[PDB]
């Protein structure tokens, strides 16, 4: 399984979301989205004491790991349904 | 702070006392304003301590017959896994005890109503338990202000932690091994459901082939 | 009182070294009442003295004869020649009345100290009873008291506690292997790795019942597992 | 934390003293009767909590504990239907011939000639032919014994006592404050996630592990006392692999995303089972699995305490 | 429990106790004396 | 400061320590009123009196069995004395109800009026049915040994001992019925079954007490 065509989709789809939210290409705890599609600062409703320089909390890790697993399950099963893998 | 995952909302009141404190309350159950019921901070600290020391007795006691049977110090009749002791008779019951497990369970019922209702009546009534006659033994049960740490002549036999700083370090280290052993009990139960083998046999099989015998190659592939 | 039972323990308030063998002990609170502490003192003296008799009987009856075994030495088959196959009922009657005298005299020494000192048949000489549990007088035919009574009192209590643990040893190293104390010591000195507490605990060589002239006695070990 | 637990300790003292005074809730009805309109206004204004007081916190506490009262009554009702299905039924007989035996779960007492209502429903049994469909539920759940019905009736009594205790607790002992109720984002996240999503995931678990093998052995034709008990279907993977040969691969196809190998028991057949005329339970199993994933996705929508999520 | 006994003495509670009493009296009568159309002896 | 049935919890307000055998056990507040409590003290007493008589009856007639005498068990003694002795049964029941309806209604109108039942309306007895207190009548008939007068502290001791033995005789009479509805044999056969094997012949191996055998 390690290195197979389904592992390479899942890791590269989870790390894509984990690098998207950290480097300002996806919303986080600290940053949300406006009525348009502009990436704006938040209120956060509790305050975070994340030592990470971009404030990337473990809540962001869970959110974007769930999103990356969702995109990976979608791409893997859609490629199984389309015939190409 | 320590333990990232902590928030600012669980840090203003949460000062640094209340042993084992690291700020990790991401939901904010322990929060004194508008609290009530079983979500009171005193009950939560008390039940963490109780869960901690029950789980560390259980974490030593699930691994102990299988380790001591691996050394051969106990015979192979008592070398059974922890879930085949008779606690779960669908998983297996050891029939070589001195009684029916329901006889033993009624003895446990009587002994634990006496152990536990007395244990609760010093949480509810902190000055109690040294007042009525309990065979002269009520002089032990006077307790202290804190319900999780009575510390009589029995519960603090050797008077360990005389000074305040050593007592805070011991209250810290108890919670530390207790949280580690609560996770160990979770990883005895969830790891004995999935594998079907004992915890020591899981450790031996992980130390034999770490890659080919782990969590990933245990989904029955 | 000093040199307590453990190095870092504070003694209780009721254990200021008045009694002998006082080590700041009782981690179960039993001596906290004074009237309870006097009775528990008397029962410790009783268990100590009868346990010293038990040890000096068990390890002397196999010195004089290492064939009659001390566990079944109470059976009528194992009694000596002028008492072999005696009716145990009449013997139990002798012991019952001759002990229900002595023990009730000692009990009324407990309940009212000083009121039981006179020989009731021979209204004459008393027993000079200095403190409770230590009658003396005729119980000191050699007069080893009237010296340092605290010293010999600590000696009696320490040898007595050691003999209590020794006698409850002597029973449990005889239920597991069915062997006398010097004989179990010789069995350890034969092979000190397979004749130990290991591989002997878990078996109970005591039979479930022995018919003593018509009576069946329940005959239990102190742990489960035959 | 904006979204947090916030209650009030001991707001209302538990006493029978206001049960002695009918009309205590109303300012007009508390003076007592002088007129028979009083006793109709007592029952009409009894649950109109918004007209009793103006405090929205007190209204919300009353309507939150009245819902525990309704839930306790529903658990009494369900537990009674399971008990009447256990002790007074032909369900044991109905499982052997569910085409010529009428489902009956109500028996009357023979007093005034009403024992004519105990008709010949079949299976060596007399009672009223029920029409509420509980026997078809119980076959679809894999019950196969009135012992399971009796024990889930006892569980329903226990859960009804839990609901009554819960309403007593959350009104009299520790009653929630107003801004607890006004966290509608948390209520929707927990109800889409935990009630609807985890509930259908749990019913998916019962359908995969209990009701699919039991109903497959029923449709193949096996006496219900010959069918393995469902705890022998949890513990023995060999029986489940005999019934559905992809249980031998374990939960490995779920985590390797080889979900097509689960097509033995999560299907998309459609139509009806021709053996029994109902839906395929493998199809309903995959249904509740997909419903569970959908509502667990939907219950992570609204913002509660971290910056992610929507605010309504 | 004086307030509980005043609650037990209210109109619907007395109604539902007295109607069960007068129901379960006539019901036990019609069990032990089946079908009384006419006053027999 | 006094012992309670459940240590820690305070005793309720209506239940200060003046009754015999008081331990604060009223979780349901049934004797909260002083007169209903005055009635339940009488009830607990007379249930204890009949249960002590009954428990001594079962224990003595079961020592009579199993040793070799011709005594039956207690659940069989109803049949064997109306059949061995030619006793018509409903007349024995009606004579019991006559004598005890007399003896009970005397007590029932002592409760309603404590100074009554003593005016010589009966066969010429004045002080003998006077009644000392609730559930403790006394006099020359109900205390012929005269232990209710003399040392009052020892009489309070006897009051508490009566209530203690009466409580555990009520528990024993509730237990004889359960030992018979579970096992089906004599109580001192159940005792010797528990003594011949302390394990395995207890209630948890009877198949009836726990259904999860
Ligand atoms: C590039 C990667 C990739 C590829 C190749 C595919 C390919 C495929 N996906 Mg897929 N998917 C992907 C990524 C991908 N997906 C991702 C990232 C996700 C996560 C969001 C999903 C989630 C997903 C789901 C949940 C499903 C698929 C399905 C499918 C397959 C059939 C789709 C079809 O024709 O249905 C066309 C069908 C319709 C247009 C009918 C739609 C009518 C619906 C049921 C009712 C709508 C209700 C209501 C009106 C909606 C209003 C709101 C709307 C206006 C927004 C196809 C092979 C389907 C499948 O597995 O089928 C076998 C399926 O159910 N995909
Ligand atoms: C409609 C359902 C409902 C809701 C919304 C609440 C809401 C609340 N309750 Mg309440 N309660 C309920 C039902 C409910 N209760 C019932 C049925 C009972 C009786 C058993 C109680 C008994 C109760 C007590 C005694 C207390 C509360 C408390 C609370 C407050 C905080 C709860 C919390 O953080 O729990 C978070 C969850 C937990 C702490 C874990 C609980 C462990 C459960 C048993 C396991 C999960 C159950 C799961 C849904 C189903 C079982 C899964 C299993 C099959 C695998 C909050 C106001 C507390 C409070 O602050 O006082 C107001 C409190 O002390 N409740
Ligand atoms: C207390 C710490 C602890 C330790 C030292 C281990 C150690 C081990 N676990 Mg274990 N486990 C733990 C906690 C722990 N577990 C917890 C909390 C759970 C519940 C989620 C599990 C559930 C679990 C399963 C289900 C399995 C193992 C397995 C294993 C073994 C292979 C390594 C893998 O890891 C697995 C580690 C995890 C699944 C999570 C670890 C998380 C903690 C916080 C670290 C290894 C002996 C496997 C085995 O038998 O071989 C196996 O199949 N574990
Ligand atoms: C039955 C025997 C017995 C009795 C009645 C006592 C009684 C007493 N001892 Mg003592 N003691 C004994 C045996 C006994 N001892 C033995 C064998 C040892 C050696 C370990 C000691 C060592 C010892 C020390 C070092 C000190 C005392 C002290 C005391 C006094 C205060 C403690 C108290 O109130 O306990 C009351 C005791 C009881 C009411 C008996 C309870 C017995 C329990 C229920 C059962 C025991 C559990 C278990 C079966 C024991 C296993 C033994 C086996 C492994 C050999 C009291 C007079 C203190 C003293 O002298 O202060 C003046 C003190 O400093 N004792
Ligand atoms: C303190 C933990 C503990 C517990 C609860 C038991 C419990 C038991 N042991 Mg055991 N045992 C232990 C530690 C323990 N053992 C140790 C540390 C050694 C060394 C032994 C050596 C031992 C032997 C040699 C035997 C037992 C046997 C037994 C069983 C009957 C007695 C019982 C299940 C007996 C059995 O039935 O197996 C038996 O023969 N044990
Ligand atoms: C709301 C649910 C509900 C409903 C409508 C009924 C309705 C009924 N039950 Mg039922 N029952 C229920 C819940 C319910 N039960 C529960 C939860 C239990 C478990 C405690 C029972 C246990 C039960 C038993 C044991 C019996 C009934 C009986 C009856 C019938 C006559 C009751 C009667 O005469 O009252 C009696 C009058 C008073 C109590 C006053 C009636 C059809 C009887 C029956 O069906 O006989 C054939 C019967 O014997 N029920
Ligand atoms: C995942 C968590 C969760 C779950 C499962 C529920 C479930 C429920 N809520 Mg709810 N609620 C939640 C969180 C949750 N809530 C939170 C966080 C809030 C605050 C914002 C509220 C505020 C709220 C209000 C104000 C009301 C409800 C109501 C209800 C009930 C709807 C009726 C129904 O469908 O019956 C389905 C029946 C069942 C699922 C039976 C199972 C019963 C389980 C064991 C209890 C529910 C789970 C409980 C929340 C866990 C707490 C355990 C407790 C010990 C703390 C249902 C039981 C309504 C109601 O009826 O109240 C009684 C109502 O008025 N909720
Ligand atoms: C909340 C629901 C729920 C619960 C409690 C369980 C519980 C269980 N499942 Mg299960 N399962 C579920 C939903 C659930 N399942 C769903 C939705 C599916 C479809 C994807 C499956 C598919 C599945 C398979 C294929 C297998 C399990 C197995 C198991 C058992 C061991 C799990 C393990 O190895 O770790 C356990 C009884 C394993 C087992 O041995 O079951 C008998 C197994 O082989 N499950
Ligand atoms: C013929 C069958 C009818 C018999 C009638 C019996 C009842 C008669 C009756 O009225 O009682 C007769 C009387 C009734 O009581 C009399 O009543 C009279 C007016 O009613 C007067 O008041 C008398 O003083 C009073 O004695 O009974 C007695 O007084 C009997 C007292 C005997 C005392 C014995 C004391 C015993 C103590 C010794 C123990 C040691
Ligand atoms: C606290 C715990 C949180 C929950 C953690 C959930 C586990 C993470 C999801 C699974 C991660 C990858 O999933 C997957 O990778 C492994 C590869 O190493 C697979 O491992 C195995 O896969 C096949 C059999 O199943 C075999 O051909 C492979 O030889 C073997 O490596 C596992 O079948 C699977 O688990």
């Amino acid at each position: 399984f390690i290195g197979s065509s389904t592992n390479l989709i899942m890791v590269a789809s989870t790390t894509a979301t984990l690098a998207a939210a950290r480097f300002g290409l996806a919303p986080t705890v600290k940053k949300n989205t406006t009525a348009g599609l502009k990436l704006v600062d938040s209120k956060n409703s509790a305050g975070v004491i994340s030592n990470d320089p971009a404030g990337f909390t473990i809540v962001d890790v869970l959110a974007m790991g769930a999103a990356g697993h969702g995109l990976g399950v979608g791409i893997v099963l859609g490629l199984k349904g389309i015939g190409a893998l | 702070q320590l333990y990232v995952g902590a928030s600012q909302s669980s840090l203003a009141y949460l000062d640094g006392s209340l042993p084992g404190d690291f700020g990790f309350d991401p939901l904010g159950l322990l929060d004194p304003v508008n609290s009530g019921g079983f979500i009171e901070p005193k009950w939560l600290q008390y039940s963490e301590v109780i869960h901690a020391r029950w789980a560390m007795l259980g974490a030593a006691g699930c691994i102990a017959p299988e380790v001591l049977g691996a050394a051969g110090l106990i015979p192979d009749a008592t070398n059974i896994k922890w879930f085949e002791s008779g606690v779960i008779p669908p998983a297996g019951s050891y029939n070589g005890y001195w009684a029916d497990p329901y006889t033993i369970f009624f003895v446990e019922i009587v002994a634990m109503q006496f152990a536990e209702l007395r244990r609760l009546q010093d949480f509810r009534y902190p000055g109690s338990m040294g007042q009525q006659y309990f065979l002269g033994l009520e002089a032990i049960f006077k307790g202290s202000g804190d319900a999780a740490y009575p510390g009589g002549p029995f519960f603090n036999l050797f008077n360990l932690g005389k000074t305040e700083a050593a007592m805070k370090e011991l209250k810290l280290k108890e919670i530390k091994n207790g949280r580690l052993a609560m996770l160990a009990m979770l990883g005895y139960g969830a790891q004995a459901v999935m594998t079907g083998k004992g915890p020591f046999q899981n450790l031996v099989e992980h130390l034999a082939d770490p890659v080919n015998n782990n969590i990933l190659t245990n989904f029955a592939g | 009182d000093r040199k307590l039972w453990a190095p870092g323990v504070v003694a209780p308030e009721y254990l200021k070294g008045d009694l002998a063998g006082d080590y700041g002990w009782d981690p179960l609170g039993l001596g906290a009442d004074p009237t309870a502490l006097k009775w528990y003192r008397q029962s410790e003296l009783q268990h100590a003295r009868w346990a010293m008799l038990g040890v000096a009987g068990v390890l002397v009856q196999e010195i004089v004869k290492p064939d009659v075994y001390f566990y079944e030495a109470g059976l009528p088959q194992n009694l000596p020649e002028p008492f072999t196959n005696i009716n145990m009922g009449g013997l139990l009657a002798w012991e019952f009345i001759l002990m229900h005298w002595v023990e009730v005299r000692r009990w009324q020494d407990y309940k009212n100290f000083g009121s039981v000192n006179e020989d009731p048949i021979f209204k004459g000489n008393k027993v000079p009873n200095p403190e409770m549990g230590y009658p003396g007088g005729i119980f000191d035919p050699f007069g080893f008291s009237k010296g340092n009574l605290k010293e010999l009192q600590t000696k009696e209590i320490k040898n007595g506690r050691l003999a209590m643990i020794a006698y409850m040893a002597f029973i449990l190293q005889a239920q597991a292997t069915g062997k006398g104390p010097l004989a179990a010591l010789s069995a350890h000195l034969s092979n000190p790795f397979g004749n130990n507490i290991l591989k002997n605990i878990g078996t109970c060589t005591v039979p479930h019942s022995v018919d003593v002239q018509g009576l069946t006695i329940p005959l239990t070990c102190l742990w489960p597992g035959s | 934390k904006k979204v947090k637990i916030a209650v009030d300790r001991n707001p209302v003292e538990t006493s029978f003293e206001k049960w002695a005074k009918p009309g205590h809730f109303s300012r007009t009805l508390s003076k007592g009767p002088n007129t028979t309109t009083w006793i109709w206004n007592l029952h009409a204004d009894a649950h109109d909590f918004d007209s009793h007081t103006s405090d929205l916190e007190e209204i919300s506490r009353k309507v939150f504990s009245a819902h525990f009262g309704q839930l306790g009554i529903i658990f009494i009702w369900l537990s009674g239907m399971y008990f009447h299905g256990a002790r007074f039924s032909n369900y044991e007989a109905w499982l052997s011939d569910p085409t010529h035996i009428k489902p009956s779960a109500q028996v009357v007492w023979p007093i005034v000639g009403q024992e004519i209502l105990n008709g010949d429903v079949g299976g060596g049994f007399q009672g009223i032919q029920i029409t509420s469909g509980f026997f078809q539920l119980w076959r679809a759940s894999g019950i196969t014994s009135e012992l399971q019905l009796y024990t889930t009736a006892i569980g329903g009594l226990v859960m009804a006592a839990a609901m009554f205790f819960a309403g007593w607790f959350h009104y009299h002992k520790a009653a929630p404050k107003l801004e607890w109720f006004q966290n509608v984002e948390s209520m929707l996240n927990h109800h889409l996630g935990g009630l609807l999503g985890l509930g259908s995931l749990a019913w998916a678990g019962h359908q995969i592990h209990v009701s699919l093998p039991v109903n497959k052995l029923l449709d193949a034709g096996v006496d219900p006392k010959e069918i393995p008990l469902p705890h022998d279907l949890l513990l023995n993977r060999a029986i489940m692999a005999d019934l559905y040969p992809s249980f031998a691969k374990g939960i490995a196809p779920f985590f390797t995303l080889n979900w097509s190998e689960y097509s033995d028991f999560l299907t998309f057949k459609g139509g009806l089972n021709p053996v029994t005329g109902g839906l395929w339970l493998s199809d309903t199993a995959h249904h509740h699995v997909a419903i569970a994933v959908l509502f667990l996705v939907a219950g992570h929508m609204y913002r509660t305490n971290w910056g992610i999520g929507h605010s309504m | 429990m004086k307030d509980f006994t005043t609650y037990l003495s209210t109109a619907p509670v007395i109604a539902t106790i007295w109607f069960t009493f007068t129901a379960g009296l006539l019901i036990e009568i019609n069990r032990y004396f089946p079908d009384p159309l006419v006053f027999s002896f | 400061v006094r012992p309670v049935w459940f240590p820690g919890n305070p005793p309720p307000a209506h239940l200060d320590g003046s009754l015999a055998g008081d331990y604060g056990f009223d979780p349901l507040f049934l004797g909260q009123e002083p007169q209903t409590l005055k009635w339940y003290v009488q009830a607990e007493l007379v249930h204890g009196r009949f249960a002590m008589l009954g428990a001594a009856g079962i224990i003595l007639t079961s020592i009579g069995a199993k040793v070799g005498l011709g005594f039956p068990e207690w659940y069989d003694a109803g049949k064997v004395v109306v059949e061995k002795n030619n006793i018509d049964f409903p007349t024995l029941m009606v004579i019991q109800f006559y004598l005890m309806g007399w003896a009970e209604t005397k007590r029932w109108y002592d409760f309603k009026n404590p100074g009554s039942q003593a005016d010589g309306s009966f066969l010429g007895f004045t002080e003998e049915f006077k009644g000392l207190e609730n559930g403790y009548p006394g006099g020359r008939f109900f205390d012929p040994m005269g232990l209710s007068r003399g040392d009052a502290a020892k009489y309070q001791e006897y009051k508490q001992k009566e209530v203690k033995n009466g409580r555990l005789a009520m528990i024993a009479c509730l237990g004889f019925a359960a030992q018979y509805a579970a096992t089906g044999k004599g109580p001192l056969d159940n005792l010797a079954d528990h003594l011949a094997d302390p394990n395995h012949v207890n209630f948890a191996t009877n198949g009836v007490s726990i259904p999860i055998a």
